[PDB]
């Protein structure tokens, strides 16, 4: 009978995964490769990239991880009995 | 195609498929003893959207 | 911390291990000569991949 | 006596109480032969303690007979040990009973 | 299969390696094997295990 | 800080199984019927066994 005045709080978890963000015309999983890889206005030229982040405050130092998702591919030949050779081809950030 | 063309498919990245790109021998031998030794995970199998 | 609390550690004998699928041995030649050709090399992708 | 029948129920609990077997075909041969098997002459399933040279996965047990159980059980093992699928593995298999201590 | 996939000649089923060299410091630990696989054989990274 | 001198014992238990050993070159399963079975060597002839 005698409750009092209250308010709200809502939060949520979600530990241990990863935050994704694809890179596509409508954000789904089509392939392996992306169709937007293949686009020549991303393909054929040089451009700059910003990104601006913004999260909830800390007490003590921390670190954003950020994850490129590329392809990263090797391939390897052996022509002759004891030699082996291999290539190994990275993608965008290859330098 | 001035930037990529024998490099994209050389990692077979993109373009042909495990089944196309080896002499017809080795399909068949590895239709044979797929059972008890496999390979097939051996070789990438490229797809695009 | 576990340097400050006297933990230690010593390796002392390190060995190596493989084993062999004991393969008829024609067959094996035959396999060998299959894959030394240069048009059927090999490739592998990391999973994660990424920088 | 009136308990649980191992001849008949399907419940064994003293396999751990062998410690090595022997095959001979006619006094002269060793049905695994040809030096297959590191102890060539005769399958050894656990060393005492002290034989310290062929241990495996942390328990008392030699190498070999972990092979081949695992092999004759699901084919598994000429491309490296993993957890064996689940329906090719049932209740009364091999892996899914196994305890270290 | 009757044949064709397993030999008879002797041949051994699992090999183990020895170091051949080895070194030291307060924080590494390095070692060197010969990894010598014989004549007409084909084996798989897979059953390689330090 | 004032524990002993010690020894360490390992066992296993596993039971609810029964042990096998099949009959093959490989000890694989490559079919209900096995090769040594169809094998001359132990499909022309007789012997003993202990």
């Amino acid at each position: 009978k005698t409750a009092v005045d209250s308010i709200t709080q809502k939060k949520f978890l979600c530990d241990r995964t990863l935050w994704r963000i694809p890179f596509s015309s409508n954000f789904m999983s089509m392939g392996a490769l992306t169709d937007l890889g293949q686009n020549l206005l991303y393909a054929n030229s040089a451009h700059a990239l910003d990104m601006t982040f913004e999260v909830d405050p800390m007490d003590e130092p921390t670190l954003l991880y950020v994850l490129f998702e590329v392809f990263d591919v090797v391939r390897v030949h052996q022509p002759h009995r004891g030699v082996i050779e291999t290539v190994y081809l990275r993608t965008p950030f290859s330098a | 195609t001035p930037s990529m063309m024998p490099q994209w498919s050389y990692m077979h990245i993109s373009g042909q498929d495990a089944s196309e790109y080896l002499s017809p021998g080795l399909v068949q031998f590895a239709r044979a003893t797929e059972t008890y030794f496999s390979l097939n995970n051996k070789f990438r199998n490229p797809t695009v959207a | 911390d576990l340097r400050v609390d006297g933990a230690s550690i010593k390796f002392d004998s390190i060995c190596l291990y493989a084993t062999f699928f004991p393969m008829a041995h024609n067959t094996a030649s035959t396999l060998e000569a299959m894959l030394r050709n240069d048009t059927n090399d090999q490739s592998f992708n990391d999973y994660l991949s990424a920088a | 006596y009136s308990g649980s029948i191992p001849y008949l129920d399907g419940t064994f609990y003293l396999n751990h109480t062998f410690k090595k077997v022997a095959i001979t075909f006619d006094s002269s041969v060793s049905w695994p032969g040809n030096d297959r098997l590191l102890t060539p002459n005769e399958f050894e399933i656990k060393r005492s303690v002290d034989g310290e040279g062929y241990n495996v996965a942390q328990c008392n047990m030699t190498k070999d007979w972990f092979l081949v159980q695992m092999l004759a059980n699901y084919n598994i093992g000429y491309q490296g040990f993993y957890i064996p699928e689940s329906y090719k593995d049932r209740m009364y298999s091999f892996f899914r009973n196994f305890q270290p201590m | 299969p009757t044949h064709d996939v397993t030999t008879d000649r002797s041949q051994r089923l699992t090999l183990r390696f020895i170091p051949v060299d080895r070194e030291d410091t307060a924080y590494s630990y390095k070692a060197r094997f010969t990894l010598a696989v014989g004549d007409n054989r084909v084996l798989d990274m897979a059953s390689t295990y330090f």
